[PDB]
């Protein structure tokens, strides 16, 4: 009996000067069939930090519940909310604790740190991670990461436009998730977009194709 | 395990190979003579891999090319020779494959000095500097760093000495004997470099 | 699949279910195939293997029937056909067809997994049942033949209720009850029941819709 | 894993009276050692028919030789150029004749159907000839997912030759920069009914 | 993929979706799966795309040759016989699950052909990954005598069920109505950016050739 | 449990105007052998929670015993009707069981549907709970109805209607095509019976001997098992 | 990944690339592979990124506790032995770590190579990763102990460039640190190798470079 | 092996063959084991596994029976034995023993391949039949239970001939004919037939020598 | 690939080993320091195998022996040392074993000069001349031909030079650097022989 299934779906993260966007679909599927058209992938950790994972849904949900448990215990013990960097090291350790029977869940930890700058950490199953200005996990990650590299980096364009705003980034993320839905069978249905800035977290919904 | 090196310039082309016949954990010889296959007309086929396959494939190619050059009374072009060799390697690839790595070198009036890199799977391409065998992993970069298109043959040989030194020091098999073909000035010269 | 054949006083009755394949790819399949006007065969095993075997055997039967013709002159939904050949002059013998089928299946039994039940009637040995088994072994039955994953459940049942010289009506009842019990117990069998009755002069095909009520 | 030995990627796109075919220039070995950087995967069959072959390098060369043989025979026997659609069908049949021991090649055919009207023609294949005709773009090679993302997000319909060149080059470069075993230079060919523009892009060598 | 077919009064209605997939990735958004065998015979396929396409071309051209030689309207029985012989000649390989519909001297005949060489005469059938959903719709709503319009509506609803419940199915809905006299192939029966600055991409060299 | 031996086939559950309606055929199989045809594949957990299973029967019975112990413990520590565990509680418990077994590579070879009513605000049955002996139906909002799916890997979620096994293909198509909010009992029965007819026709492991269970304002009602009309 | 370290007249030069890839897909090109163990000892990351990161941070923890306990700075030999002993306790579990611990202690400048197999090879010139062979070749062809800081930095940069150039799994940015008696300095925080190719091998930049 | 259990008014009747193992290692093996004076069980599957399971269950049954005893006072070869306990005061319930057996078999169902049929009588549920299946799933039968490689052949047969309230004589005839047909068709079953009849007040044990005559 | 050689005489014992530390197809070092383990009391453990296993086993043995010699305030006998080492290797033979080949050398007043040959399976025996590694197949015979019990240390070193020459010429790995321990006349000397 193989203990791993991949429930599909995509999470896209993108940081700005003082804001971070995490947009994830909600379809839950097995093989070629759909368990459901709405299973949220993004969990709130604290008012300035969220986590969105793709992989096997049960592992993702248990990992998110364990993170929330440990963060609340941290608050009750040390009497202050952890930073996104503290949460990032904590999640790295939690993941490596199962190094030999790993969670099948690639993760993106998004948030706004004390210095009010967008922070995006991307993780693989066994704990290896790095900070990033744009990330994507899930079935559509290989489709979407080049789009983010062509828009946010412009390494291969001499004429470069750099002034980005929150609205432009939100529309860009909507276009990226639309393309992922267009080309990835495991991506589709409603997508939730979380925007974290000084005022906190704002959640919006967008409808995607249903096929 | 058979280290082959090839370098091509504007006015030369140099092939090189360690001189070892191996049988199990024993050097049958330190003066191998089954890697280089001179082909009349300033052509050379440098072969790697198991000795029997080297002999069979090299002799097949050499006699076919000489048959062509005698029947037609003309010298086969180096590009035609290289692509004929790649064709013959690919034909056997799925029937009776010779596990042999190939460096086809030669000088021609049509295309100048030419060096072709081909692997046992028949993936062939024209190159300016190439390597075969585990030793490739320790010599290719050197060839990349110290190469320029206008090298003199002597500078090329000094680069080859650098490669041999790195193969003696860092390569697991402390290869010390090498044989070099140096096509240039309308002449093919054989050299033996120890250490 | 469940295929059964029973010999009664004046004929032979073949019966089969119709379910094909835990997904039912075809719930109305033709397992009893008409090789000749007087000779039918029931299929079981691999559907493709059995169907191609039937095609080959129909080709051979056409050849045999054509060659036999001597020169010169001489002398519950039902469909009933009479034999065009009144005296069985050129209709190939049931045994001949069954044995050539056995030969074909045995020659290629490394990958042909096909079990067949031949029912028929010729003037030599009257009505006939043959069982061409999995690996290519033919056995001539004089009472009844069964095959398929569903016919195992009825074996004892059938053996209890069989009599030597059934009437047509009671033979029909027995074969219908056999197929119904096999369908009830076997998940791989089901659907409308197809029965063929072969006699000296005519063949009639019945189709039966069914339901198993028992207050055990 | 066979396709990982050499890597490579080919990308076709169409505009208004123009069609672009681009490829990477790497020839690798054992999936990580870059042995050549001038290994072009685009071959010209005729002025109106180009093919891009990705996959095993030996299979690419064999298939190119076979295609050239067949096309030259056809054209000489007819005293006219092969039609692009006919070439696509012939390539499909050649691929399928080796269904069980195939050439590990993922070709794309690009060109112009002549009607004079020059309608862009694009089509992609798998290794056994299963062909998909597409109206905007075609991708093959190891970088297929990244290329599909690029041509999904960035494709604009009915672009002139400069717009098409910019879009296709950007798509190819951005896709390649996320691929380990494909890259080391990029070749781009833009055909218009009168001329061909061949460019080598300034790409990463990683 | 989702292909279906059914027999209505004096006609056969075939339907199919328009998506081809290179695994998780949508490779083609408007693929055509209804294949012309002869004026009175059409087929649809699921499985190895090359196998389906080339087997269909072979069958089409052989049927045209037979029609030319015998001057007789082709027969669905002949098509299914040739297809079964070819599929059986290869011991299972050359996988092609085919819905073959037509109208001949013996009325409207629909066949389902298994990759291993088995055929089945049917009133309605579905094949592909979305086959179970199409079968659900057909079973639920199919009835013996239906008009061409009713058959088209049923086929469209079944294909839409497959599209919106199977991840391997999507795109448009192609349908074809074949009658003893002619056919109509409704290809789109139902249908459920950045411009870079000129000179932004650097080059190393440029060659201009005039044809 | 290396694999399934005695298997139960599809289970369907939906929300209708007056509560939860869950259907399952009363058949168990032994491979292609229909060895048992009067098996109870829906289990009542407590007055407001019921359990349906597909797959191995032994694992389903073990899980049913676990949930029975949990219900008895809850009743033992219960003081007011709000202390009774809700269907969501039991769904989370079953999910945790399946996850912990997944981490031990000793899974239960079942797909489980935990359905019921989450609210004590629509009745007073749990003020005096009766375990050994059994007005009009009160309209229940669809938000107060819970239907949760769990699979072998622990994939847990909830929806307005859930299916298991072959129902996830045949029945689910009809449910998504036709299901609507605030359905009457008549309509719910019609829809479920159409789904079960399709399953009987296309699922070799399905039976036409049905069991319908209702979880409503008046507790859990086990209907008279019936053969499918036509 | 391609990491290297070499000992020279003025201390130690450590150089790395910054690419992390998952098979043939480049997941990141901004990875920090030179991890600070303590104020004087640096380590590199080759192979399993999660394993190397977690175990090098764990070694840092052990070292910090040791220094607090004994009021002394640990030596490179001791830290390398601790790491090798810990990595050996996990022999057979599939840990993939290639690390070079280079630092300065009371016994001078030290450099050790430790892999997951338990190796503790001490030397003065090491390289790890898929591009280690090219780095060794370039370094050996031009290594001299009396190189000036600038010359050593140029040599390290060129070796890293050539490794990234010939190796698929290496690339991104070259980072070069200098370890001296009073810590370490980021001589090159990061330099994209795209510029290095067109500085070293193809400076005229008028045609494609031919390998 | 063939083990069957039938329920008639006023009792239950277990029957089994006695063949063990294509070599008949033990041609007379005791499959119906006496767990308690009123509670018997039939074994099938691995002989060692079932035998050890029976030993464990006998141990547990002895424990339960002893613990049940309240304090104070109250109020064709056959072998018949009345119950020592006249009112079933301390005799453990059939369901209890069957369910603890199911628990034991399920806990260790990775390697225990044992199928059991419990027949018994207690004052609560009168006569009971329980079937413990391969992985440890218990199903209470109210008409009859069957198991073993030989009981598949009789299924339909049994289903046809069972009646809701058979008499002792006709139930005995039915179960004997079932076992005889099963042994006739199944090569893995044979030998003398052992039958146990459990009732309200006594248990009888019959041994039957057999022969299957038919003129089909 | 780790060639070990041991020779024992009436008045000496010499250990020898190539000085290569390897990692895949590259020599990490041409001067290894992980094969020889000097043990206080004129004892030496020469280990071959994998560097990790060599380090772990050699250091475990060395610290246990030094702990014994400190706790008891006495020098462990060479026979006791060798059999303790064989016992410890055999203990782990069936639990995370060390794949290490061992030569144990020493001098005592009780048994004189002593050489012991032990394989990774922990098959141990006292010998007069022994070898480990593939190189054994090319040196053992030499040791057999040129040995006599009354050899002087200088003759032993000339025999070792013969062995090194044969390892350079015929052994596939052209090993050229060797380290030698010479225990004799109460003193333990370290020598480095190139080529
Ligand atoms: C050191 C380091 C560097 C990068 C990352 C990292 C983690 S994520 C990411 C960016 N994204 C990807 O690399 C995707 C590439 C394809 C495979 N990916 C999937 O998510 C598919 O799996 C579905 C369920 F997990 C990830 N970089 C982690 N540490």
């Amino acid at each position: 009996w193989y203990p791993y299934i991949d429930n599909g779906g995509t999470v896209i993260g993108l940081t700005g000067k003082d804001y971070v966007i995490l947009a994830a679909d909600t379809r839950l599927s097995l093989s070629y069939s759909i368990y459901t058209r709405f299973c949220p992938k993004i969990s709130k950790l604290t008012d300035k930090c969220i986590i969105g994972s793709s992989g096997m849904q049960s592992d993702i949900k248990t990992l998110h519940s364990l993170l929330q448990k440990k963060i609340q215990l941290f608050v009750l013990e040390h009497s202050h909310y952890p930073d996104i960097h503290v949460i990032a090291r904590l999640l790295c350790v939690i993941l490596y604790s199962r190094r030999f029977f790993p969670y099948y869940a690639f993760n993106i930890l998004a948030g706004v740190d004390e210095n009010n700058k967008g922070v995006l950490y991307n993780y693989d199953s066994v704990g290896s991670y790095c900070e990033a200005t744009h990330s994507c996990v899930g079935s559509g990650s290989q489709l979407i990461l080049p789009i983010l590299d062509n828009r946010v980096e412009q390494k291969n364009q001499l004429i470069k436009n750099t002034n980005f705003n929150l609205g432009d980034d939100i529309n860009f993320v909507k276009d990226a998730i639309t393309s992922a839905t267009e080309r990835d069978i495991y991506t589709g249905d409603k997508t939730l977009i979380y925007v974290i800035d000084k005022m906190g977290i704002n959640v919006n919904t967008l409808d995607l194709k249903q096929d | 395990m058979d280290t082959l090196i090839g370098l091509r310039g504007n006015n030369f082309v140099v092939l090189a190979a360690d001189t070892y016949s191996i049988n199990s954990i024993i050097k049958l010889k330190n003066d191998d003579n089954t890697k280089f296959y001179d082909i009349h007309g300033n052509k050379c086929l440098l072969l790697g891999g198991s000795i029997g396959d080297r002999l069979q494939f090299g002799e097949f190619i050499r006699k076919n090319v000489h048959l062509y050059q005698y029947q037609n009374n003309t010298d086969m072009f180096v590009k035609s020779f290289a692509f004929f060799t790649r064709k013959n390697l690919a034909y056997y690839l799925r029937r009776n494959p010779f596990e042999v790595n190939c460096l086809i070198a030669g000088y021609d009036k049509k295309d100048g000095y030419q060096l072709y890199w081909c692997d046992y799977l028949s993936n062939m391409d024209s190159v300016n500097k190439g390597a075969h065998g585990y030793g490739a992993y320790l010599v290719s970069a050197i060839l990349d760093k110290y190469y320029h298109e206008n090298l003199t043959v002597d500078e090329a040989l000094d680069i080859f000495k650098l490669c041999f030194e790195e193969l003696k020091k860092r390569f697991l098999l402390t290869q010390i004997n090498y044989e070099l073909r140096i096509m240039y000035d309308n002449k093919v010269e054989t050299q033996y470099v120890t250490v | 699949t469940t295929i059964i054949g029973i010999i009664y006083d004046n004929g032979v009755m073949l019966a089969c279910d119709s379910r094909t394949s835990t997904f039912i790819s075809n719930k109305c399949s033709r397992k009893i195939n008409r090789i000749n006007e007087n000779l039918y065969v029931c299929r079981s095993g691999a559907s493709a293997h059995s169907q191609k075997i039937i095609e080959i055997i129909k080709h051979y039967c056409v050849s045999m029937k054509n060659e036999n013709r001597k020169k010169g002159r001489f002398h519950v939904t039902k469909n009933k056909y009479f034999y065009e050949d009144k005296f069985n002059d050129y209709n190939p013998l049931v045994e001949n067809v069954a044995h050539i089928t056995k030969k074909i299946i045995y020659t290629n039994n490394n990958f042909l997994s096909c079990a067949l039940i031949f029912g028929g009637y010729d003037k030599i040995k009257k009505q006939q049942l043959y069982a061409v088994n999995l690996n290519g072994s033919i056995i001539e039955k004089h009472d009844f033949a069964v095959s398929g994953s569903g016919s195992i459940y009825i074996q004892s049942y059938l053996q209890d209720k069989y009599k030597k010289f059934m009437t047509k009506k009671e033979c029909f009842n027995l074969i219908l009850n056999c197929v119904k019990y096999a369908m009830h117990n076997d998940n791989s069998s089901g659907g409308l029941i197809r029965i063929v009755n072969i006699t000296k002069s005519f063949v009639e095909e019945f189709t039966v819709v069914n339901t198993q009520m028992n207050f055990q | 894993s066979i396709y990982n030995y050499n890597g490579g990627c080919v990308l076709g796109m169409s505009g208004s009276n123009c069609v672009a075919i681009a490829c990477d220039l790497r020839l690798g070995a054992n999936t990580f050692t870059t042995v050549s950087t001038k290994f072009s995967k685009i071959f010209k069959m005729n002025n109106n028919v180009y093919v891009g072959l990705s996959g095993l390098a030996t299979d690419i060369q064999t298939l190119y030789e076979i295609l050239r043989y067949r096309v030259n025979l056809y054209e000489v026997r007819q005293d006219a150029e092969m039609d692009v659609e006919c070439f696509a069908n012939m390539l499909s049949s050649i691929l399928y004749s080796n269904r069980f021991s195939p050439y590990f090649v993922n070709p794309i055919v690009v060109g112009f159907k002549l009607k004079v009207n020059y309608e862009p023609y694009l089509t992609a294949y798998d290794l056994i000839g299963a062909k998909c005709e597409t109206r905007d773009f075609v991708v093959n090679g190891v970088t297929s997912e990244q290329l599909f993302g690029m041509c999904e997000s960035l494709y604009v319909k009915d672009q002139d030759e400069n717009g098409l060149f910019e879009t296709i080059s950007q798509c190819l470069l951005s896709a390649l920069d996320r691929d380990c075993i494909s890259g080391w230079g990029a070749e781009v060919l833009v055909l218009t009914p009168e001329k061909i523009i061949k460019k080598k892009l300034k790409a990463r060598m990683d | 993929t989702t292909i279906c077919g059914l027999v209505c009064q004096n006609a056969v209605i075939l339907g199919a979706d328009t998506r081809a997939t290179e695994g998780p990735i949508v490779a083609d958004k408007n693929c055509s799966k209804l294949h012309y065998i002869s004026k009175n015979i059409w087929c649809a396929g699921a499985g190895v795309a090359g196998d389906l396409e080339h087997t269909t071309l072979w069958l089409q051209h052989n049927v045209e040759l037979h029609r030319l030689n015998t001057n007789t309207q082709p027969r669905v029985s002949m098509c299914v016989s040739r297809l079964t012989q070819e599929l059986f000649k290869y011991q299972g390989y050359k996988v092609c699950a085919i819905v073959l519909g037509g109208v001949d001297v013996n009325g409207p005949q629909l066949y389902g052909i298994h990759p291993h060489g088995s055929s089945c005469l049917l009133p309605f059938t579905a094949l592909g990954s979305g086959s179970l959903n199409a079968m659900a719709v057909l079973e639920a709503k199919y009835r013996d005598n239906m008009t061409i319009e009713e058959g088209k509506n049923l086929v469209c609803e079944a294909i839409c069920a497959g599209i919106f419940n199977d991840l391997g199915s999507g795109g448009n809905v192609d349908i074809c109505v074949i009658t003893k006299d002619s056919y109509q192939h409704i290809r789109p029966y139902k249908e459920p950016p950045t411009i870079y600055p000129k000179g932004t991409t650097p080059i190393l060299s440029e060659k201009i050739e005039y044809i | 449990t290396l694999g399934p031996v005695v298997t139960g086939t599809s289970v369907i559950a939906i929300k209708y105007k007056h509560g939860i309606m869950i259907a399952a055929d009363r058949k168990a199989s032994y491979g292609s052998y229909a060895k048992f045809q009067n098996v109870e594949r829906i289990f009542k957990i407590n007055n407001k929670t019921v359990m349906g299973f597909s797959g191995e029967l032994a694992d389903a019975q073990y899980l049913h015993e676990l949930l029975t112990r949990k219900n008895i413990n809850n009743l033992s520590e219960k003081k007011r009707k709000e202390d009774m565990y809700t269907p969501q509680h039991y769904h989370s418990y079953v999910s945790r069981v399946f996850y912990v077994r997944k981490n031990r590579i000793d899974p239960l070879f079942n797909n489980i549907i935990i359905a019921g009513i989450n609210s004590q605000k629509y009745d007073n049955n749990d003020d005096n709970v009766l375990l050994y002996t059994n007005e009009e139906y009160k309209e229940i909002h669809k938000d107060d109805l819970y239907i949760g799916f769990v699979d072998m890997h622990g994939t847990n979620f909830c929806d307005d209607y859930i299916t298991t096994g072959y129902a996830r293909y045949f029945a689910l198509t009809l449910l998504r095509d036709h299901y609507k909010d605030n359905m009457t009992e008549e309509e719910a029965r019609i829809l479920i019976n159409e789904c079960l007819r399709i399953l009987y026709f296309r699922d070799a492991t399905s039976s036409n001997f049905i069991q319908i269970v209702k979880v409503t304002s008046k507790g859990v009602e086990y209907e008279e098992p019936y053969i499918l009309p036509c | 990944t391609t990491t290297l370290a070499f000992k020279f007249k003025d201390g130690i030069i450590v150089a790395v690339d910054s690419r992390a890839s998952m098979g043939s897909f480049i997941s990141s090109q901004n990875v920090e592979k030179i991890i600070e163990i303590n104020k004087n000892i640096l380590g590199t990351m080759a192979g399993g990124a999660a394993d190397c990161l977690y175990w090098e941070k764990y070694l840092g923890k052990i070292i910090k506790i040791y220094e607090l306990r004994n009021n002394e700075k640990i030596s490179v030999r001791a830290a390398s032995t601790i790491l090798s002993n810990i990595l050996y306790q996990y022999k057979g579990y599939g840990l993939c770590c290639g690390i070079i611990l280079s630092g300065y202690d009371h016994t001078g400048f030290n450099m050790f190579y430790v892999d997951d197999s338990g190796k503790k090879v001490e030397g003065n010139l090491f390289s790890c990763g898929s591009g280690s062979t090219y780095a060794y070749s370039i370094l050996d062809s031009a290594y001299d102990y009396n190189l000036n800081l600038d010359q050593a930095v140029e040599l390290a940069r060129n070796a890293i460039y050539h490794a990234t150039f010939r190796d698929g799994g290496s690339g991104g940015k070259v980072r070069v640190f200098h370890i001296h008696k009073n810590g370490y300095d980021k001589i090159i925080e990061g330099e994209d190798v795209f510029d290095l190719h067109y500085h070293y091998t193809n400076p005229e930049q008028k045609d494609q470079y031919v390998m």
